């Protein structure tokens, strides 16, 4: 039978909300972080991977900050595995806009789109909704720089730092305190990147194997999306610990 | 189970926070209860099967002292140990006690606990 | 059949009692029964309850 | 009025304490209960201790055993629960002496002084069966016709079973009430049970079915015995879902509780000996959600229908309602009950009383004819709304 | 204060000569009782025969026998002779009969059950009267359904036919449902029993039919009477196993509840209330009238009402004058009555950390911001939705 | 889910017998046919003195020349009449004469009963409709009524009412009406029942008459001519 059980996936439940949508929040709490920090020539993304373990051998630099286009960079906050589907709809959407449009792809235009597929499954189709919330970072001409956060409930935000994944309610207060609205720049923005994924992590010590760091900044002519090697990040560790003083004083 | 029994001087000695019960868990059959009994061969000191077959209902307020009698020639006739294989009926979840019966069981709980504290 | 001994064909429908650990008492005293008058080999029928 | 009320509570505490003295020091003061009337009695109370007769204990006789070699044998249950055997009254007669009849047997010497009127083998079925009033037609609304079966098929034959022969039928061993709830099926019930002189017993389903299953098993049967000692009875099962719900097991639910109570009802039904003119009435919410294995369908004879109040049969029984009320009114009957909607009889009813307690609120004593176009509007919502589960989803 | 003070003070010292005036009575004073009653009671105890050996009566026989039960263990056929009448002896009572032999010598004590004894709880509101306002249109229809019934039988005489059964208070919580019951019966002084729902739904099956049997049985019996049970949501939200789940459980609880009130078995002029704040889990048969007669909704509090509503809270604390009543209209409204006593426990609860052994309208004020927010907080908000 | 393929030993569905209770909680809508017209009556349920009659209508155009007033569950009304809607403006362009009033009903009737629990399309569904709808308008037969059902059912009737009582509003019908009248009698009659079965009495915005002859096209009536119908209730 399938007709004696519950699960409330596209049937509303008492609380006039699916259950489904509801426990992909819990999955996301303890699995790695992800932020995304304004500065005033750039925007920068940085995550802690799903691996806590103490080797890796980098096959892949992207674990958790995929770069999708030249134009925009993304973050995966949840499951690595729900990701793994979304980051291949991803390089096709952020590439398509590109096609048409020859302008760089906006943020909130991005997420809407998406979204929009986060919701489809737990209404209909009888799939569960991702487990995964991105963090969307991009620039176009009529926002500015941008920040934009995604979720599995198909709710969007426009944010100038945010942080999903573990510890959340912390992480956002924590990039509010020391990063106010335009005030810190792409370099001292890396810094303060690190700073707070040192504290917030599903479990301890921050180091280059566990952190991938991400910059858009505008080159001469062109938007560069790169994905730091773990040498660079490495220097910004140190930076870190110099940024703990400068965020008290 | 071997330490006590042999040279109680030396854990004296020491200076521990002591556990009341001390659980063995594992899947059944994984060797647990077997080699507890192994040990008490090896170690020569008396063994006391002591489970909810030997505790007795048939009068109210039988069953809880019937756990104290255990307890009171245990440490009377040391060395010794006393194993309870299952005390999935010594203790259970549910204690109704509306009826006779199920207001022993509880009692026999209870007493189990506050006799194991002193032991 | 062929051994023709004391024999205990323990019925387990009946051992039990409305109070508890009365009748696993019970199947104890039978046991040591059998011990007193050997040969014996303990038939326990019904065991989907006991 | 923060510092006004600790002054009020500190004077009634001292006060308060001062009466636990008085109260307790007063007493009855070693005066005697019985007064002047039973100092005569005493006299003869203490030739009593002497005798050995006196105190009887109560006992009852559980099952006739003859052996005889004295005079006849009986086992009995004490009631401190040893069974002893005793034997034929000293001079009371053997007739007295009866398979579950009370008798009073010696303290001392275990013999039955005198027996005592009968039953009080079970402790439970004696429970489960309440108090009884009566209610009349007058109160109860509707003249209609299907008011009028359930008289015809509880009344007649128990009333005079000659009319039954005539036909050449057996008055009914079993009889079937059925109709949703809230149209006074049991102000009906009770309205035919004075008329008939046929006592009805009410009982409980909910009381039938508990823990551990068995204890329903004996009450039903015993239940049965005694209605069976009484003639042109009815024992009437009132809101039952026990004996009255869905046929089915599950086999590790409640619904074993009342696989058992309905299985010795069907047993019963049958007899040990036949049941002609004895019936039992059953009340469901229609014949459809009840055991297709329980009815066996010669047996229950008629079934009884009741059915939710028309817009038509509204009208009717809401003149009963009023007529029977004191009230004061302007506007009929038949308009207020075209304004009710269809729903149930038991809101239009409600407009009736209603209106006699807008009529406190109005500053009246009576109702009049404003109170009673008020009391429908509000009623018609109140009632029906804000109630029901607000599911019918994963259930068997 | 200076105006009260002079009878207070006349009142306790009235009290004291009072008990003083007793202690001269049982010691020194006497005129019918002398030297007389003393040996009256000697008397009577050797004949009697101590120790009493206890009974219960259950019925008199009027030859000169009783039927009792004794309370050792195994009941007894007496005779009703010595010290007593048949019409002295009263049925579920407690009874002494003589030890040596047992006849029922006489009721001076009455039996109390065992149950009663748990579930009653005294009658008398700890916000009293005319400040429980605040719907206050509301409160006055319990003491007309459920008090006036038995207080005044003029209305319903004029009026005929069948009087009220219940009432039902139901709506959102704080709205004082439980102030309102223990008004009326506190002034009818009608013997109030109070059972909490979840009873009804305990580990033991049946117990629920068999509870609310009992206690409306035992309401009759010491009648006229309110029974209140209170918050019959737990039926279907409470579970200790599945047997005390589902609809076994559910269905036999509110069956009971049917013949009970006004079906066969009846009730008299003892009326049940009811406190429920969700009928979703009530049927449309418990919500039916003639068995519970007006039903009294609670509505979420107006904007106006509310000031009325946040007055009482704030009586049982200390009286404000101080505290402005807009910025709580003005902050949040239609919501319960559950959200003015969530501002003023907040209030507390700050003036607690600092050592602040008061609330002004400071401490309501800072706790206020926070308070509204966390309304929409208590249900979840998730990661970010 | 709990059966939704559930018949009763009888031989019916129970969840066709609990749709009915959803129709008595809903609006009222009285339909009568009469020689001279096909006269249309509903509630419009006011509850504010601002809600506008000549704005908004609960008596709808199923073509210019037929119209269909709705009881019981109004979102359950909107989905049979708009495929009804298309059938109706097909058949115009194909045969070129108006479509009869039992030739629209029959159409509707088919989506009552196909349900079941699992195995649903949009000619399926996952509970029948507790929607009983009158379908009134002039052809060239002349003016009929007819009338579909919750159990999907059409049948001929020269007066039927379906509201807070379906039973109760037509027998009320059944006292006043004959069957070959005048149109005043006809429009006094719709409006006399529907105030009585009703807790809402009658006004002038508390409900909506519009009336369709035969040699005229479906007029929904103007303020003034709404109050005209009021004064003979």
């Amino acid at each position: 039978m399938s007709r004696r059980y519950d699960s409330r996936t596209t049937i509303f439940s008492p609380e006039g909300r699916l259950y489904q949508v509801e426990y992909a929040m819990e999955a996301i709490g303890h699995a790695g972080t992800c932020l995304g920090i304004l500065a005033n020539d750039g925007v920068l993304l940085a995550a802690e991977r799903r691996n806590i373990h103490k080797l890796l051998d980098e096959v892949f630099f992207s674990e958790k900050i995929y770069k999708l286009n030249e134009d925009m960079a993304c973050s995966v906050a949840g499951i690595t595995s729900d990701a793994n589907v979304l980051t291949n709809e991803l390089r096709l959407i952020a590439q398509r806009y590109l096609l048409q449009y020859q302008e760089p792809i906006p943020c909130e235009q991005l997420v809407t789109a998406l979204c929009d597929i986060k919701q489809a499954y737990t209404q209909f189709g009888g799939k569960r909704p991702f487990g995964v919330s991105l963090l969307y970072i991009g620039w176009d001409k009529h926002y500015g720089f941008q920040l934009y956060q995604s979720d599995p409930s198909g709710n969007y935000g426009g944010w100038k730092a945010t942080c999903i994944g573990n510890n959340s309610a912390a992480a956002v207060s924590m990039l509010k305190q020391d990063y106010k609205e335009g005030e810190m720049t792409l370099k001292s923005a890396l810094a303060l990147a690190v700073k707070v994924l040192n504290k917030t992590m599903d479990v301890s010590k921050l180091s280059a194997e566990k952190v991938e760091i991400a910059t858009l900044t505008r080159e001469n002519g062109k938007t560069v999306i790169r994905v730091l090697k773990q040498k660079e990040v490495e220097q910004l560790i140190k930076k870190h610990e110099e940024e703990e003083a400068k965020a008290e004083r | 189970v071997e330490l006590p029994l042999t040279h109680f001087e030396l854990y004296k000695q020491i200076g521990i926070d002591p556990p009341r019960g001390v659980l063995m868990y594992g899947p059944p059959g994984c060797g647990k209860t077997m080699l507890a009994k192994a040990v008490a061969h090896h170690t020569t000191a008396a063994f006391i099967r002591v489970v909810g077959s030997e505790f007795v209902q048939k009068y109210l307020g039988e069953g809880p002292r019937m756990v104290r009698d255990v307890f009171r020639l245990a440490k009377e006739n040391a060395p010794a140990i006393i194993f309870i294989d299952e005390i999935d009926a010594i203790a259970t979840k549910r204690f109704d006690a509306q009826t006779g019966a199920d207001r022993e069981v509880q009692r026999i709980l209870l007493e189990l606990l506050n006799q194991m504290d002193g032991f | 059949s062929q051994l023709d001994c004391n024999f205990l064909k323990v019925v387990s429908s009946s051992i039990v009692d409305k109070y508890i650990g009365e009748s696993a008492r019970l199947i104890r005293e039978m046991f040591n029964y059998a011990r007193d008058h050997q040969p014996c080999i303990i038939f326990m029928d019904e065991i989907d309850a006991i | 009025q923060s510092t006004y009320s600790r002054q009020i509570k500190q004077v009634e505490d001292d006060i308060q304490q001062l009466l636990k003295k008085i109260n307790e020091l007063t007493g009855i003061k070693e005066s005697d209960t019985g007064l002047a009337p039973p100092a005569l009695w005493d006299l003869a109370a203490d030739k009593q201790t002497l005798q050995s007769e006196q105190p009887l204990q109560v006992a009852r006789c559980t099952k006739i055993i003859n052996a005889d070699s004295e005079d006849p044998k009986y086992i009995i249950n004490v009631k401190q629960f040893a069974k002893f055997v005793v034997d034929l009254s000293d001079q009371v007669a053997p007739t007295d002496i009866e398979e579950g009849m009370r008798v009073g047997v010696d303290r001392n010497k275990y013999q039955i002084h005198i027996p005592l009127p009968p039953k009080i083998d079970p402790t439970v079925t004696m429970m489960q069966v309440e108090e009884k009033p009566d209610v009349t037609y007058s109160d109860v609304g509707g003249c209609k016709e299907q008011i009028e079966k359930l008289r015809e098929v509880v009344e007649t034959p128990l009333l005079h079973p000659e009319r039954f022969v005539n036909l050449g039928i057996e008055p009914p061993k079993g009889v079937l009430l059925f109709g949703p709830p809230g149209t006074g099926k049991t102000l009906c019930a009770r309205a035919v049970a004075n008329r008939t002189d046929a006592c009805f017993i009410p009982v409980i389903g909910s009381e039938l079915v508990q823990k551990y299953v068995g204890e329903g098993a004996r009450m039903v049967r015993e239940l049965f015995e005694m209605a069976r000692t009484k003639k042109a009875c009815l024992i009437f099962f009132d809101e039952i879902d026990a004996i009255g719900g869905a046929r089915f097991d599950d086999g590790a639910g409640g619904d074993n509780e009342v696989q058992r109570t309905m299985l010795e009802l069907i047993n019963q039904l049958d007899g040990f000996d036949p049941r002609g003119n004895i019936k039992v009435l059953m009340a469901t919410n229609r014949p459809d959600t009840l055991d297709p294995a329980l009815m066996r369908p010669g047996r229950l004879d008629r079934k009884i229908e009741f059915s939710l109040p028309d817009l038509e049969g509204r009208t009717h029984i809401f003149k009963i309602h009023a007529r029977s009320m004191s009230v004061e009114r302007d506007i009929r009957f038949e308009l207020l009950a075209r304004l009710c909607p269809n729903s149930t009889g038991a809101e239009i009813r409600s407009v009736c009383t209603e209106a006699g307690m807008f009529a406190i609120r109005a500053r009246r004593k009576i109702a009049t004819e404003k109170d009673f176009l008020e009391a429908v509007n509000k009623v018609i919502k109140s009632y029906a709304k804000f109630s029901a589960t607000p599911r019918y989803m994963t259930y068997n | 204060t200076q105006c009260r003070l002079k009878l207070l003070k006349l009142e306790r010292i009235k009290d004291y000569l009072l008990m003083e005036e007793e202690f001269i009575r049982n010691q020194e004073q006497m005129k019918p009782l002398e030297e007389k009653q003393e040996e009256e009671r000697s008397k009577v105890d050797d004949l009697r025969g101590t120790p009493m050996s206890v009974g219960t009566l259950e019925e008199i026989i009027d030859d000169n026998h009783a039927i009792v039960s004794t309370s050792v263990g195994s009941e007894h056929y007496v005779s009703i002779l010595s010290f007593v009448d048949k019409d002295l002896l009263e049925p579920g009572c407690s009874v002494l009969l003589n030890h040596k032999v047992h006849a029922v010598i006489g009721v001076l004590m009455d039996d109390t059950d065992p149950l009663v004894t748990v579930m009653k709880v005294e009658k008398a509101p700890q916000e009293t009267y005319a400040d429980i306002g605040g719907l206050d249109n509301q409160i006055q229809e319990i003491k007309e359904s459920v008090e006036l019934p038995l207080t005044h039988p003029e209305y319903y005489e004029e009026m005929g036919i069948k009087p009220p059964k219940g009432v039902i208070l139901y709506g959102p919580p704080g709205t004082g449902k439980t102030l309102l019951a223990k008004a009326v019966a506190n002034q009818t002084s009608a013997t109030f029993l109070r059972v909490v729902g979840s009873e009804l739904i305990q580990k033991y099956l049946g117990d629920g039919p068999k509870l609310v049997r009992e206690l409306f049985r035992v309401a009759e019996e010491h009648a006229p009477s309110i029974v209140f049970i209170d918050e019959i949501d737990a039926i279907g939200t409470k579970r200790y196993d599945s047997n005390s789940g589902g609809e076994r459980e559910i269905q036999r609880t509110m069956l009971e509840l049917l013949n009970q009130l006004d079906g066969f078995d009846s009730r008299g002029d003892v009326k049940v209330i009811m406190a429920t704040n969700r009928i979703e889990t009530l049927d449309p048969a418990l919500i039916r009238p003639g068995r519970i007669d007006r039903k009294i909704e609670f509505p979420l509090p107006d904007e106006k009402t509310k000031k009325r509503i946040f007055q009482i809270h704030t009586s049982r604390m200390t009286l404000a004058d101080d505290v402005t009543l807009d910025d709580l209209i003005m902050a949040k409204d239609d919501l319960s009555g559950a959200d003015i006593k969530a501002i003023c426990t907040e209030a507390g609860l700050m003036a607690l950390r600092e050592r602040r052994m008061k609330v002004t309208n400071e401490d309501f004020k800072k706790s206020k911001e926070n308070v509204l927010y966390k309304k929409q907080e208590g249900t979840p908000e998730g990661l970010y939705l | 889910d709990r059966g939704v393929n559930t018949f009763s030993p009888e031989g019916r569905l129970f969840q066709v017998e609990y749709a009915i209770e959803g129709h008595k909680l809903g609006s009222t809508a009285i339909g009568i046919q009469t020689s001279e017209g096909v006269c249309l009556a509903v509630e419009k349920r006011i509850t504010s003195p601002l809600m506008e009659p000549s704005s908004i209508e609960k008596i709808v155009e199923i073509d210019a020349h037929i119209g269909c007033a709705m009881s019981g569950l109004i979102a359950d009304a909107k989905t049979l009449i708009d495929k009804a809607r298309v059938e109706t403006q097909n058949h115009w362009f194909t045969y070129n004469e108006t479509m009869t009033v039992e030739s629209v009903t029959q159409a509707v009737s088919n989506l009552a009963l196909q349900f079941g629990e699992e195995d649903a399309d949009p000619g399926a569904m996952s509970r029948p409709f507790g929607v009983a709808l009158l379908f009134g308008g002039v052809d060239e037969k002349g003016p009929q009524l007819f009338h579909m059902d919750p159990s999907g059912t059409f049948v001929q009737c020269d007066a039927r009412a379906i509201g807070s009582a379906s039973e109760g509003a037509q027998s009320s019908l059944q006292e006043v009406y004959h069957k070959s009248t005048t149109l005043k009698e006809a429009i006094k009659s719709s409006l006399i029942i529907l105030k009585q079965v009703m807790e809402e009495k009658l006004n002038a915005t508390n409900i909506e008459l519009a009336t369709v002859q035969p040699g005229q096209n479906f007029h929904m009536f103007t303020k003034e001519e709404l109050e005209e119908v009021i004064k003979d209730i």
